[PDB]
């Protein structure tokens, strides 16, 4: 439910579940 | 951040003596409280370790005890051997170093 | 297990090293301390170094007079005084420290240092 | 109008509503989202990243030196070199790592963790040692042939100096619980013992001693639940600076 | 393989025999900025080979005590060539930055090297309210080294140090470390003479040690600058 | 990137005589974790895992309101109260610094884009003995940028708010709640900050202006009674629509001040400058049960 005009007050994202865990787990260059 | 030790306990002819130190919340609260005897010529000798412990070759003498402060070596026999100056050690945590406190027993 | 030390004897503001070796055990996993007796006073700790010699404690009343140093290689540890007085005169023993803090157990034979 | 009434639990602040409310600048326009390096969307990607642990808690250690362990050559054979409490949601050589830290913040766990094993020492160095995990029940393992008997892996210093030892995930339950006991059968996880496979040769003209560094991680089968407070921080009295209320 | 090496910028090239790999920071590659990123309406300037290139420090040595050493970025390069120029005369700047430390011994040698890159590291004092004042942080071509490097001089741990872009020197494996750091910054340019987005530390977590005749063991660290843009140009500062 | 919703699934093992194959040795010099599987390194049964990954999410990890602000004043007349004290209103620079939960849990990472939605919560309590009643009252709390003058005293014609975004409420009612959006000139909050805000070398170190959001000036609309109340308002913060960058190794020694990362440890282990972890006797001893 939102009824305001501005977007950011939504309420909160919680279905974000991409990730890249390579990102920090091998950062290598291979 | 000091250890205090009585400087003298006497009555030797074959009593059982106890020697005292007063520390605080910095030295003795939280650490382990150490006994060494010291003579005139010879290096340290540690006697109690860990406030109870003895050391192989030490004696059952020696019992050694601490009660939140104020640790407490106790000695049985009072001896010839035994004359010596006696020290209570432990680490300090505000000093950042080791505390003895100093007394001689006669 | 074996420990002994080397010097003793200078002039009043100078300065030395006391360079104790240890013989008996791997030495680069123990605490090595060193204590002086100081006639007439009592036992008091002055300085300590960690096997990485990367931490040295140094007892506050002696204040930057000395330097303990390590070396893992040739087994061997020092103090190197430095602008001696009179009251530094004593005799210093290194101990090794057994797992815990101010836990010796087995100490040197001692070096009288007289200024 | 509207009939209606009102339930329980009407004009109550709860610190998780996930609710909308009211915008105080109407009309604002926020910078434009540029890209960073680096984005987190899930701390489990976090966890997933090894992290030495601080298996020297000894008094004798200081600092850095906490971060390694010291193999020396032994003159018996068979010998324990170290333990390591595997309690992650208490104090211990795992506390301070980036997966006990995250996972602190939980109370449940699942999953398989990852313990690495990295040889810092010569290259003139050899070695074997036996890395084993316990499964819960009795007492650590004090004899290798006690520790054998579990999981383990024997590996042989050489030109990879690293070793991994997969904790599986071995329990009873989905998950495992933190409620401060550690010999609970919700929440004790086993041990993990290294003992000395043949010993450490080293030359003369090497160092005698020589350091492994220990490091955790958790697989991507791993998950945390019911988040928490954190006991790794916290405060008496309010901080230094006090502008202006 | 990735034990063989050779990076090449500008008019300057590295070969590393016994290396591990090189690390890009959060897998990223430098690069320029785009136009959907710019802000800065005025041309920028790009000096490719001139800045774009290795540059050495120092080399500073490590005996039985040492506790780590740091670099701010970009400031330990602020006057160095026509990068240090470059960042004098202009008002913002962008770069990314190749890192490769250097440190050999011999196969009788022990010790580990932490290599770490950490993005904005404020760092705190010890035993003060006051905060580190400009010459505290400000070192240049020198750097600086840890007072407590257990907690990263920041209250943090160095245990977890290896979420940050980071590699090791374990001299019985490699001797060399080599990580590619990208943009990191929250603005598209930024000025590079108040404010450093990297810190290069590297810290002996494994001390030196052999039983051989000690030599003197410096580790060396290069520089290359990567992409570097500068805006708004102006007279020189000092 | 990949979409992953549950904790992956294990499966079945077979024995390995594997020549030239070492999924166990690996190199952690490279700086890569390992990439040892579980089915490489034991035997292993096929699992389906249905273990979710919601609550580990930076959005669930971080949206939670937290206690920002907690300040207590005195609702009297304040003729000859001659202090620094809070008349009847005060100010205060948002900052998430004052608390270490709060702080510590965004502190994990480098940079954070979220908005903030600030609930504020009044609690009022008579002086004294001679108890006869809490008032409703109005109270005011009136946003000013951080660049921009506020309210000197309460009856001030500064209140009458313009243009800056005011909000009035009763204690009576529900806390107030409002949503401040991502309101920084960069695309990210800088949580850390190795640098200086101005130009003349003496600048304050780790603090930009870029990043604090702005003042709370909150007042009591009311006139003083003829008895005195003490009034306690406490914020507090719920970041929304997070973004999380390049996370960071947790504050292990207690936080010394807000403005900065000065760190002196606890007295002894744990969490001590010389030990963060608790000391045991030996690595060889195990906080173990026997039978």
């Amino acid at each position: 439910i939102n009824f305001y005009k501005d977007s950011y007050a939504a309420s909160a994202s919680k279905q974000d579940f991409s990730q890249d865990p390579s990102k920090f787990t091998e950062p290598v260059v291979e | 951040s000091v250890l205090t030790q009585p400087p003298s306990a006497s009555g030797t002819p074959g009593q059982r003596v106890t020697i005292s130190c007063s520390g605080s919340s910095s030295n003795i609260e939280y650490n382990y409280v150490y006994w060494y005897q010291k003579f005139p010529g010879t290096a340290p000798k540690l006697l109690i370790y860990k406030n109870n412990q003895r050391p192989s070759g030490v004696p059952d003498r020696f019992s050694g005890s601490k009660s939140g402060t104020s640790a407490s070596l106790a000695i049985s026999g009072l001896r010839s051997e035994d004359e010596g100056d006696y020290y209570c050690a432990a680490w300090d945590d505000i000093l950042s170093g080791v505390v003895f406190g100093g007394g001689t027993k006669l | 297990v074996q420990l002994v030390e080397s010097g003793g004897g200078l002039v009043k503001p100078g300065g030395l090293r006391l360079s104790c070796a240890a013989s008996g055990f791997t030495f680069s996993t123990y605490i090595m301390t060193w204590v002086r007796q100081a006639p007439g006073r009592g036992l008091e700790w002055v300085s300590s170094i960690s096997t990485s010699s990367v931490y040295t404690f140094y007892a506050d009343s002696l204040k930057g007079r000395f330097t303990i140093s390590r070396d893992n290689a040739k087994n061997s540890v020092y103090l190197q005084m430095n602008s001696l007085r009179a009251d530094d005169t004593a005799v210093y023993y290194c101990a090794r420290e057994e797992g815990f803090r101010a836990y010796n157990l087995y100490w040197g034979q001692g070096t009288l240092v007289t200024v | 109008g509207v009939p209606t009434y009102l339930l329980p639990g009407s004009g109550q602040f709860l610190t998780t509503d996930d609710h909308s409310s009211a915008p105080a600048l109407p009309c604002f326009n926020p910078t434009p989202e540029m890209h960073i390096p680096g984005q987190v969307r899930n701390m489990l990607e976090v966890v997933q990243v090894e992290s030495m642990m601080e298996i020297n808690n000894t008094e004798s250690a200081v600092g850095m030196e906490r971060l390694k362990v010291d193999i020396s050559a032994l003159t018996d054979v068979d010998q324990l070199l170290f333990n390591i409490p595997l309690d992650i949601q208490l104090d211990g050589p795992l506390r301070n790592t980036l997966v006990g830290n995250i996972s602190r913040y939980y109370t449940h766990w699942s999953g398989s963790l990852e313990m690495t094993f990295m040889f810092c020492g010569s290259f003139m160095a050899a070695g074997k040692l036996i890395l084993c995990y316990t499964p819960p029940g009795g007492s650590c393992p004090t004899t290798r042939e006690t520790a054998m008997l579990g999981t383990h892996i024997v590996w042989d210093f050489g030109l990879q100096s690293s070793v991994t030892l997969i904790i599986p995930w071995i329990s009873g339950s989905h998950y495992r619980m933190f409620n401060n006991d550690a010999k609970s059968t919700n929440a004790n996880v086993g041990y993990v013992t290294c003992f000395m496979q043949t010993n450490l040769i080293v030359p003369s003209e090497s160092s005698d001693t020589c350091s492994l560094i220990g490091f955790i991680a958790a697989k991507d089968d791993f998950s945390l639940r019911l988040m928490r407070d954190s006991p790794d921080i916290g405060q008496l009295d309010h901080l230094h600076a006090a502008e202006a209320a | 393989s990735d034990r063989v090496l050779q990076l090449k910028l500008g008019n300057s090239a590295i070969v590393t025999q016994e290396a591990a790999n090189y690390c890009c920071a959060y897998g990223e590659w430098p690069n320029y900025l785009p136009d959907h990123e710019a802000v800065a309406i005025d041309k920028p300037t790009q000096p490719e080979t001139a800045t774009d290139r290795f540059y050495t420090l120092k080399s500073v040595k490590w005996e039985t005590g040492s506790t780590g050493w740091w670099w701010k970025l970009p400031d330990a390069l602020n006057n160095i060539g026509m990068f240090g120029q470059n960042v004098q005369h202009h008002y913002l700047y962008r770069s990314g930055f190749l890192i490769h430390v250097q440190c050999n011994a011999t196969k009788f040698h022990q010790g580990a090297l932490l290599v770490v890159a950490i993005p904005e590291h404020q760092r705190g004092a010890h035993n003060t309210n006051t905060s580190p004042g400009f010459d505290d942080i400000m070192k240049g071509e020198e750097g600086g080294t840890f007072n407590h490097p257990y907690v990263l001089d920041d209250g943090t741990s160095l245990a977890c140090a290896t979420i940050f872009p980071h590699q090791w020197i374990n001299l019985r494996t490699n001797n060399s470390a080599t990580i590619v750091l990208p943009w990191m910054n929250a603005a598209p340019m930024d000025f590079p003479l108040r404010h450093n987005q990297w810190t290069l530390a590297i810290i002996p977590v494994v001390p030196l040690g052999t039983r051989t005749t000690s030599s003197m063991v410096p580790i060396t660290v290069s520089i290359a600058p990567m992409c570097c843009e500068f805006n708004g140009l102006r007279h020189a500062i000092t | 990137e990949s979409i992953i919703k549950t904790a992956t699934d294990t499966v079945k093992s077979e024995i390995n005589a594997e020549l030239g194959v070492v999924p166990s040795l690996n190199a952690v010099e490279t700086g890569a974790t390992s990439n040892t599987e579980p089915e490489e390194a034991i035997q292993t049964r096929t699992v389906i895992n249905q273990h979710g990954v919601s609550e580990t999410l930076v959005e669930n990890f971080l949206s939670r309101a937290a206690l920002v602000s907690k300040r207590s004043f005195e609702y009297k007349d304040h003729t000859s109260s001659t202090a620094r004290a809070d008349k009847n209103f005060f100010k205060w620079t948002i900052n998430t610094r004052s608390f270490v939960q709060l702080r510590r849990k965004l502190e994990l990472f480098t940079y954070l884009r979220f908005d903030a939605e600030i609930t504020i919560l009044t609690t009022v309590a008579v002086n004294g003995n001679t108890y006869v009643g809490l008032p409703d009252l109005t109270l005011q709390a009136m946003f000013v940028p951080t660049g921009a003058l506020t309210p000197e005293k309460q009856d001030s014609f500064h209140w009458q708010s313009g243009s800056n975004a005011s909000v009035f409420f009763k204690i009576s009612d529900p806390p107030a709640r409002i949503t401040i959006p991502f309101m920084c000139i960069n695309s990210a909050y800088s949580v850390f900050y190795d640098g200086f805000a101005g130009f003349e070398k003496n600048g304050l170190y780790g603090i930009n202006p870029a990043d604090t959001i702005g003042n709370l000036c909150v007042r009591i609309v009311n006139e003083h009674q003829p008895v005195g109340f003490t009034v306690t308002v406490r914020v507090y913060m719920k970041p929304k629509h997070i973004k999380a960058w390049a996370p960071r190794p947790p504050r292990t020694l207690p936080y010394m001040s807000i403005a900065n990362a000065n760190y002196k440890g606890k007295e002894r282990a744990p969490n001590a400058l010389s030990a963060i972890i608790g000391n045991r006797d030996s690595v060889k001893t195990m906080p173990h049960n026997i039978v």
